[PDB]
């Protein structure tokens, strides 16, 4: 794995001698938990709605408040 | 904005962390010069009353100075007419748990200024705009969430009516994005992730059109197996640069997660890449990945320095940057063409070199990292040959004065799960000084470079890493702070030491300069910390602790202790 | 001991916190004078890595400087040849609960030196002797017990082969005592209590033989009702003085407990007493009770200054002292005879005056304290017209330069139980500026006194209390640090301000001076705290909080933040 | 109570008007608990023992050590 063998342009990755080409099903399988994976997304969704809630309850009053709800 | 444009155009002000839009971190002030320097003396000081790493430097806007501290990220406004009085201060109420999801000290790289407001963040993810004269809070929004290990540490960046902010957390497996807010109201404009779909990443239809071999569409997921990119890293916690003409802003995206390479096959795009994005839409114009499939934690966030220099005797718009990987890169800031890609020190061995044709690092297997194998004598170390510091540029001799680390490592990875809100490193290291130091002991250098040839004019060795950066003032001096506690002024010509002063604590920021009532002052933060000072800051004795950093910096302890504040100097 | 006397007699050394055995806290160095003081600049700095008030001053022996911090009481050794490096350091392991029993910030007034040993204490009750060269511990013993509310804060005092040390805690009912220890072994020689039997108080056969009216035998039991003396206070946490010819040591014992005067009827002897005790046996030769039955917390621990001056033409061995009560006292140090008992400011109202014949204060009932009553416009306040500061004396003009406080209060006691290890105060106060400041907001003054008449030569006003003291150097300057952060230099002649520097934080110690390679230096700790700064170091807001102090220093925050360090100056 | 009327030398205390001459049994009786009042003495006593063990413990060997029993 020298970085010069590219399947496609910008995709030159290769497994190291002795390592799977695909991680799943092997002893190196991360076995990631889906719900755990989505945690960041859910977080952004929430916080995003909080800020719209924050900035909206201000464009109308004239006075900004963070402790919105 | 027009307000910042005003400040940027005023002599002796310092409204931008990096020195200006181009981030050359220099100054036309020449009242202090090589013939003078010996007489510079302390003028006044200020303690923040917080310990830990004091990164960044204060902002000077008119007769006001703005100082910032480590967590809990307090703000102090001082009128230069009487440094003894604190006009307004902002002191956040932040949960103390925030601290536990921060990898490398509870640092803060600084403030930003725009539309007569101070743009400031908090480690716990809040971002705010405060009137600059009263400190009244104009708006307060949430950018990051510590419960998923995401925090703020970089300085906000302001250009036109936009503030750019990126969260930290790749060591906790956080998926990097550059967030854009409205200066005036703080409402989100757009978000540009480092991994994922073309839509999340925001590539324009002409993305890399001039360098198709760099890669284009769909690499965000194909260069990853499954949803591994969902906790893929690539956070941008470094510095920005901006080209008002082109209306493009540039920055590096960080390391892929976990540190354990065998857990994430693929090129891991678009982490470790230098970007060229339209300020208004955030759509990528060009993007070049410096370290495809990272194996060493070379988070590619370092400073972007924009210059206008002759290349092959023709004038070209360049972008320059010294990566953690140990390569100095020079590209055309217009279309992303590769012009220079040289090793900052012959000690670099992860790559044989970087092929300008393939635009790829020619990897050396002997110095790679993989499961069931302990890599040894890998250079650079994870701390890199260059980190978070801001370097300067002398526009006359066309020289960049770099603060480099000379540190190597030992590395062996291990498997581990992922829990949203916990550390996700998966590697065990040992760090030590590189091999080229004059006594095989030095870990720092101030090296001067030609950006178009990538060649070094001179070198000044330092006992410890040159972490903070350098500043360049037209008087012919290169100013820097050291981990062991001194502020030094070198002759730009040969790097010979003209002056120094022993500060309370080592410095981890870069000096700044300003003018007040016709007098030039040099400003510096003090209060050692950051990755280098974790042993000293948390009381670590284990060499392996602090991600391998503790062993390396064992001796710092006999040279300095914690601190927190500012010192100003002048004639 | 012999080693101590060697250092005492070596020019430009500083081996005693107080300046010499006589505690005049002055110096013969005349390199810096009224004519070149303008030129003094910061020479070097050092941070302790700890916050809270940094009281005391460093010690200089040979080419070594020993610095100390606030709790947890670290010690750092520095060769003056190279301030950048920490030769040895001592960092104790102390339970955080220790802090909960320290009444007035977690402060430490300094180190001592004797027999080639650095003597240091810990807030938690230990006292050690460490090699001055290597920091190796020679002996370590317990002196006080934090479980009953006893902690250590004062600077140890060395004389001959003995080390004097007293615990703090009158606010928690601690019965005060001076403890004498073997310099070489740390074994206990004796202990002289401030209350109880004459045997425990250690009175000599001829105690007060020249002034029988001061009281003699059986009063440390007889001036209390029952067993109240057992938790009767009288701790000595101030400064000491020593006359080698006479073999006497001098000091003041503190306030009686509780603060609630109604709960302890009696003169409460021998609290609030100035002592003349034999160094080898610890037996009192004389004892003058300044404040019988304290009703204001006027703890009598202030510095004792020995001078040899003519009184009515007769050269007399004197002891001078400014108590919390607002009275400047001058006695004959051999016999306890009272010569001067004068108000340091006309605002003193608790007493109409001190009767030199009766030797007691003529009380003004209008300013007394007592249950079920709120006393107002009491001057001085609990904080006193003088506190822990270390004042200086010019042997040539024969003037004492005092840092005074100008604070008054309202007070009303309340009944409470005594439980060991728990606070035992029983009073609510509000403190505020006294009446004489120019704008009526000033709470500090630098006042120059004649010790034989107790008359003021000049006055300098200060916004904030003059808490740390002053230093006098033969060049004709009075040096001091302010709570708002400046080290200042005045003309000893008229108190006019000749120089100043803004240190990172407020100073609550007294400046020191030494020689090194032919240059005189001035050293000053920085880092606000102590009683005046508890609002700031603890983030209190209740004006009533911090024993009344918070309301009084509420504006200190707009001028300074915490700190921790030393700043050295020179030409 | 001016401080000038003394019962005997060094003892000039007087009750203020309306306050009792002796506190015990009055509304101001502190009612101190003897068990509490003796703590400091007991503590000192114990401390003295430990310290005495330390100086001895090292006067015989020549190497100070704090931990004793
Ligand atoms: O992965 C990240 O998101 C992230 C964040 C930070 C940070 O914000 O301080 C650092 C790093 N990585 C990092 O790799 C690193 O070497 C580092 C050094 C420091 C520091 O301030 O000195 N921060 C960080
Ligand atoms: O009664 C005591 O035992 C005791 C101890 C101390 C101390 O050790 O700091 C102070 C006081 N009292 C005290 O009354 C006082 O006003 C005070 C001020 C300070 C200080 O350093 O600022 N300490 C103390
Ligand atoms: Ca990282
Ligand atoms: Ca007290």
């Amino acid at each position: 794995y020298d970085g010069q063998n590219c399947k496609e342009p910008g995709n030159c990755w290769e497994n190291k001698p002795g390592y799977p080409e695909k991680i799943a099903g092997s002893k190196y399988d991360p076995k990631h938990d889906p719900v755990e994976l989505n945690k960041q997304e859910e977080s952004i969704k929430a916080m995003d709605a909080r800020n719209a809630k924050r900035i909206a309850n201000a464009k109308s009053s004239g006075n900004f408040v963070f402790d919105v709800k | 904005d027009a307000d910042l444009d005003k400040q940027v155009n005023t002599a002796g002000a310092w409204p931008i962390a990096t020195g200006g839009y181009y981030s050359q971190h220099n100054s036309p002030l020449a009242q202090i010069n090589k013939s003078n320097v010996k007489n510079v003396k302390a003028a006044w000081s200020f303690s923040t009353g917080v310990l830990n790493g004091h990164e960044g430097a204060p902002l000077v806007i008119g007769d006001m100075m703005y100082v910032h501290s480590a967590f809990p990220n307090n703000t102090y406004a001082l009128n230069l007419n009487d440094p003894g009085k604190i006009v307004w201060q902002h002191k956040p109420k932040q949960d103390a748990s925030t601290k536990a999801v921060m990898c490398c000290d509870v640092v803060d790289r600084g403030l930003a200024y725009g539309a007569g407001q101070i743009v400031k963040k908090q480690a716990n993810g809040h971002l705010l705009a405060l009137d600059a004269k009263t400190g009244k809070i104009n708006w307060e929004v949430e950018v990051c969430d510590p419960k998923v290990g995401s925090t703020l540490t970089q300085a906000p960046f302001v250009a036109k009516d936009t503030v750019l902010m990126g969260c930290s957390g790749a060591e906790l497996g956080v998926r990097g994005a550059v967030n854009a807010f409205d200066l005036k109201t703080g409402e989100l404009k757009w978000r540009a992730f480092a991994t994922g779909s073309d839509d999340s990443v925001r590539l324009a239809k002409d993305f890399n059109s001039a360098n198709p071999h760099y890669g284009q569409f769909g690499l965000g997921t194909k260069t990853w197996e499954g949803d591994a990119w969902k906790i893929g890293g690539g956070t941008n916690w470094g510095w920005y640069a901006y080209d008002p003409k082109l209306n493009l802003f540039y920055y590096g995206s960080g390391n892929p997660a976990p540190w354990n390479e065998t857990m994430r096959p693929g090129d891991n795009k678009w982490t470790m890449t230098i970007w060229g994005r339209d300020l208004d839409t955030g759509m990528a114009k060009w993007g070049y990945q410096k370290t495809p499939h990272d194996e060493w934690d070379f988070a590619g966030v370092n400073q972007m320095v924009l210059t206008d220099q002759p290349v092959n005797g023709k004038m070209t718009p360049l972008l320059s940057h010294i990566d953690r990987n140990g390569i100095l890169y020079t590209l055309n800031r217009e279309n992303g063409n590769l012009i220079v890609a040289e090793k900052v020190d012959p000690a670099v061995n992860v790559f044989k070199k970087v092929d300008l044709k393939t635009g790829t690092p020619v990897r050396d297997p002997e110095f790679a990292t993989r499961m069931d194998h302990k890599g040894t004598n890998i250079c650079p170390s994870a701390m890199g040959f260059h980190n978070q510091g801001v370097d300067s540029y002398d526009p006359e001799s066309r020289t960049l004065y770099a603060g480099l680390n000379h540190i190597c490592m030992d590395w062996e990875p291990f498997m581990l799960p992922y829990r949203a809100g916990q550390f996700f490193v998966g590697a065990t290291l040992a760090m030590y000084p590189g091999p080229n130091g004059p006594t095989k002991k030095e870990m720092g250098q101030i090296r001067a470079f030609d950006l178009t040839t990538g060649k070094a004019k001179w070198t000044k060795w330092e006992k410890f890493a040159a972490w903070g950066g350098t500043l360049y003032t037209k008087g012919g001096l290169v100013w820097y702070a050291t981990l062991d506690g001194y502020l030094k002024a070198l002759d730009n010509k040969d790097g010979k030491e003209l002056w120094n002063f022993k500060m309370p604590s080592g410095g981890i920021g870069s000096p700044m300069t300003y003018s007040f009532k016709g007098k030039q002052y040099i400003g510096s933060m003090y209060g050692v910390g950051g990755w280098p000072g974790v042993g000293l800051v948390f009381d670590l004795t284990d060499p392996s602790a602090g991600l391998g950093a503790v062993g390396a910096f064992r001796e710092l302890q006999n040279h300095t202790q914690m601190g927190g504040g500012l010192m100003v100097f002048s004639l």
